[PDB]
């Protein structure tokens, strides 16, 4: 209900904002990974 | 779920403060609007049954709790017995004859469903207004 | 031509001093001292609502409450 | 009960209207009170420090 | 031209990464089904012509 | 060029032979066709609804 511009009111496709790095990396067991912060002294 | 629950009525002087359209029900400041999944045949079907003769029956679900009368022009439904646009009728009745040429052989004579038909003081005043 | 210079006139303030608190929206000096130049023609409708947009900016304040009060 | 379709928008067209507007800040959720402690005041000489 | 062109070829051999795209798609089917795109079999010269036509 | 000119032939023009350089100009559109497509759509964003002063 009228966000702003970058909603839908602007065609602006500007550089710098793409679908770059659209999968995030998650930190497995071999590293500090939670799991094994939960436990450890 | 109850129906005496929903069907106890409201004890008051129905606060007649309000006028008619503002006590009534709504929840858009025009009507109460809710979606539904109703047949599209039947639904264009007396569309365009009201479109032609102007009769159709009567969609709600809460006015009277009996209702199977048409709406409309009334003394048409009974005058038609109650047909539909989709059937053949009883009569054939002030049809109109159109002439063919569907040969597709002739110059500047086919004419087909792209055929014209066979029956194919005010000046003053639209000067002095202009 | 005596009203055309008295809206004239009334005009070219009431505009500068709308570009003064469109330019600074944090000193409190400039509607203060248009809404009393309102006040001084005594007989205004529309001072009350300058008071009333002119503390959304500030409103703790002391001197623009007491003013209007 | 009536029907209700959406028109289809063709992928030929430029940004119709004009963004560009700019208006003021209106007013913003209105104050809550201040409640602070008691305002206190130094002296004539601390004030002059 | 030799050497360049083996350059060019090693260049391109060399960063022939995967086509790591996970969704596919055409753009021409979602034009047809548009009722302002209409699909018609015409002759070259008639749509080179016409792209620049329109182009100007 | 330097392969029809092999043998009898002759060092003058008709050299017909242009799949080469029609496939990688045929590489430049398949590339630069998004890139300036978003300049031209940020062209039309600019001309049709105006500019952004102070937006982003
Ligand atoms: O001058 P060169 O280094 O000897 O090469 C030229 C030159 O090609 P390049 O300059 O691109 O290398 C000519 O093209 P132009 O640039 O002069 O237009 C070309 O003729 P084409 O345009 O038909 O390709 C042909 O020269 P020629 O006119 O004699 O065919 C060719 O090689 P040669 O001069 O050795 O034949």
């Amino acid at each position: 209900k009228g966000e702003g511009d970058l909603s839908q009111l602007s065609k602006q496709y500007s550089s710098r904002d793409l679908p770059s790095h659209t999968k995030i990396k998650y930190r497995q067991t071999t590293q500090d990974a939670p799991e094994e912060v939960r436990n450890r002294d | 779920p109850t129906y005496e629950t929903m069907f106890a009525p409201e004890f008051g002087p129905e606060n007649p403060f309000r006028t008619q359209q503002m006590a009534a029900p709504r929840n858009m400041l025009s009507g109460y609007a809710e979606p539904a999944h109703i047949n599209d045949f039947m639904f264009e079907q007396q569309r365009r049954t009201f479109a032609t003769y102007g009769y159709a029956l009567d969609p709600s679900l809460d006015n009277h709790q009996v209702s199977a009368k048409y709406i409309g022009s009334v003394e048409e439904a009974e005058k038609n017995q109650g047909l539909t646009v989709f059937e053949t009728g009883q009569k054939k009745t002030e049809k109109r004859k159109k002439f063919k040429e569907n040969d597709a052989s002739n110059i500047d004579g086919f004419l087909g469903p792209w055929a014209k038909y066979v029956d194919e003081e005010e000046q003053k005043e639209l000067d002095e207004i202009t | 031509t005596d009203e055309e210079e008295l809206n004239d006139y009334k005009l070219r303030k009431r505009k500068t001093f709308e570009d003064n608190i469109r330019k600074n929206r944090t000193v409190i000096s400039n509607w203060i001292k248009y809404a009393q130049w309102e006040e001084s023609l005594k007989e205004i409708q529309r001072a009350r609502s300058i008071y009333e947009r002119a503390l959304d900016v500030d409103y703790r304040n002391i001197t623009l409450w007491l003013k209007y009060a | 009960v009536i029907r209700m379709v959406e028109m289809q928008k063709d992928p030929m067209e430029p940004p119709r209207f004009k963004i560009n507007k700019k208006i003021p800040r209106g007013p913003p959720s209105p104050p809550a009170p201040v409640m602070h402690s008691p305002s206190r005041k130094m002296t004539v000489k601390e004030q002059q420090e | 031209s030799y050497q360049k062109l083996l350059k060019y070829y090693v260049l391109n051999a060399l960063k022939h990464r995967p086509p790591k795209a996970q969704k596919k798609r055409y753009l021409f089917r979602s034009f047809k089904a548009t009722k302002f795109f209409q699909s018609t079999k015409l002759d070259w010269v008639e749509v080179g012509l016409q792209v620049c036509r329109q182009g100007y | 060029y330097y392969r029809f000119n092999t043998g009898p032939v002759g060092k003058g023009p008709g050299c017909g032979f242009w799949a080469a350089g029609w496939r990688v100009w045929l590489f430049f559109m398949r590339g630069i066709t998004p890139l300036l497509e978003r300049w031209l759509g940020n062209l039309l964003a600019r001309q049709f609804e105006g500019r952004h002063s102070k937006g982003v």
